């Protein structure tokens, strides 16, 4: 971590429930700039008790363009089904006027009522037959009920959600300084509150943004592929829209049981005929008729936490070349300690602070770094101050020096300067 | 590696899932143009970076989980701010730089001379 | 407290589970949402 800042320890409440070591909590609000993608972000916290700190860092790992789920729905496939029971007047002895009312689930001219493997089907009565023709000799015409089942024998199941926008997002790894580690991806664009153990996350800088039409995501359950739309999507479904039943079941996603889901007006198509009636529709699948596409400054709020409460010696080893890279140059220290502790900051390593830590026993922690000449001195490390000076040359973006082979362009660049001007001094008078 | 997004990579594969999951970038925030490719035989694979580092050493958490690869790597253009570098000097080495310079023009006066 | 401010229906994203309901939401802050300039 370059970019480093201790916390402001002016909220003390610290309890000391043992006395050799302390405990305390506080809160506040943090403000961080955002660091170089791929790289983790350190946070500093101090105490009066000299000897123990702690310490957060958060790595981010990519940046990309999503958008968040405003809403959720299912899709399944719709077969249109139907049958027909054909009685005639007095067998059936169904009325003269067919009945206006129709109850669309209980259907108690065949087996009374039981379940509807249809959603809300529609029902009606039909034109009639009457005579030696249809066979039960009545002249009067015949009444015939009929059924119209939206069916999932084999589904396939999308989810959808309708965003309708972009706002850049980021990878964010959180590291709890007692130890634990929480990933999440927040919406850090806006000023979303990530709620995860303590503290919680919000906004960073967007520093770009971009543009793109009305499109949403089109997933599907047993993942096949990725699939994007028009992606229309309202509690209800407009005509010529992506998706027409919009379920709020997975496990009723398969069959259609959940009421949540809910029809559309006349959808299957019924037509009838003189014995029986027959099906056909009009439905549209998601493939082939809505579709233009085919995929292939972080700042934390601090709320009440849990923060816990000495020889120690340096010692470096190496170091690494590098001077105006965007990575650093990194150069490893190994130390060994009595106690499981933290490193701080150089002043004159006047780059950033540090936030090592080491085991009880002599580990080396390599840390990344630039300089254009090598320091290193005055670092309260640890314990007590310590005052190690290391001496190499820093690597920095230059030339070649393999072949020096601009040596010999220089010279040649420097031809004959003295005799332009002595030329020209004797133009001069006559110019002028 | 550096600002061009060409870099040759030499990876393989031992699985039969046609299935392949996601890959992962590399150091100093990449985004691998191919994170997926079918992974049903041996296909050797040739990712694009930007890295331009020494050991160069990243990883990929979709199937491979967190492997450490090893590189060293050495000579580019040699355009930068800076002009030159820090020389010893103390008058023994400037003066070596510094030669006749009426030998230059003596070349080309005897040039004038031919043509003429 | 008060019931001058007023909520967005179904805004908190409840969503449930075979034991018991977890949080989500979709509300958006004040910045980097729908911003165009910033004071000095």
């Amino acid at each position: 971590c370059d970019e480093m800042v201790h916390a402001d320890s002016k909220l003390v409440s610290c309890r000391q429930g043992s006395g050799n070591m302390k405990e305390c909590v506080t809160t506040g609000r943090a403000l961080l700039p955002a660091v170089n993608p791929g790289q983790e972000a350190c946070l500093h916290f101090t105490a009066p008790g000299s000897p123990d700190s702690k310490c957060l860092k958060i790595k981010v790992k990519r940046i990309n363009l999503k958008c968040k789920k405003s809403s959720s729905y299912f899709v399944p496939d719709a077969r249109s089904r139907c049958t027909s029971v054909r009685r005639c007047r007095w067998a059936g002895d169904c009325q003269s006027g067919c009945p206006p009312h129709f109850t669309s689930n209980s259907f108690s001219d065949d087996w009374a009522g039981k379940m509807d493997r249809a959603g809300l089907g529609f029902s009606g009565c039909s034109d009639g037959c009457g005579g030696a023709a249809c066979g039960c000799f009545n002249a009067a015409p015949s009444c015939i009920f009929w059924r119209k089942w939206v069916e999932n024998p084999h589904g396939i199941i999308w989810k959808v959600s309708p965003c309708a926008a972009w706002v850049p997002s980021a990878v964010i790894e959180l590291t709890m300084p007692s130890g634990e580690v929480r990933t999440f991806h927040p919406m850090s664009g806006i000023p979303t509150q990530v709620f995860k153990g303590v503290s919680v996350t919000y906004l960073g800088s967007d520093m770009e943004v971009s543009g793109l039409t009305d499109l949403c995501e089109i997933e599907e359950l047993k993942s096949k592929k990725l699939a994007l739309a028009p992606c229309n999507q309202a509690g209800m479904g407009v005509v010529g829209k992506v998706g027409e039943i919009q379920c709020s079941s997975e496990e009723s996603a398969r069959t259609i049981k959940k009421d949540g889901c809910i029809w559309n007006a006349d959808l299957v198509g019924i037509e009838l005929r003189v014995d029986d009636a027959v099906c056909y529709s009009k439905i549209t699948s998601v493939e082939a008729v809505a579709n233009y596409s085919a995929i292939p400054d972080i700042t934390a709020i601090r709320g009440s936490f849990s923060v816990n409460y000495a020889t120690c010696t340096g010692e470096v080893t190496n170091v690494s070349g590098c001077y105006s890279c965007m990575t650093g140059a990194k150069v490893s220290i190994k130390l060994h300690s009595s106690k499981n502790s933290t490193a701080h900051v150089r002043c004159k390593g006047d780059e950033t602070a540090f936030s090592v830590l080491e085991g009880v026993h002599s580990y080396t922690v390599s840390l990344s770094f630039d300089h254009a000449v090598v320091d290193e001195q005055c670092q309260l490390n640890c314990g007590g101050h310590e005052s190690q000076v290391t001496l190499k040359g820093n690597l920095i973006f230059l030339d070649v020096p393999k072949f020096v082979d601009g040596s010999y362009m220089q010279t040649y660049h420097s031809t004959v300067p003295t005799g332009a001007n002595i030329p020209s001094p004797t133009d001069w008078l006559n110019a002028l | 590696g550096g600002v061009r997004l060409i870099t040759l990579t030499s990876e393989l594969k031992s699985a039969t899932v046609c299935a392949s999951h996601f890959c992962s970038s590399a150091t100093s925030g990449k985004k691998s143009t191919e994170i997926h490719f079918h992974s049903g035989s041996l296909v050797g694979k040739a990712a694009i970076h930007v890295k331009g580092a020494l050991v160069d050493g990243t990883e990929f958490t979709f199937e491979g989980s967190c492997m450490f690869p090893d590189g060293c790597n050495a000579d580019c253009t040699f355009c930068r701010e800076f002009l030159k570098n820090p020389q010893c000097y103390p008058a023994k080495k400037w003066l070596f730089i510094i030669i006749v310079i009426l030998l230059g023009y003596a070349g080309l006066m005897l040039l004038t001379n031919v043509l003429k």
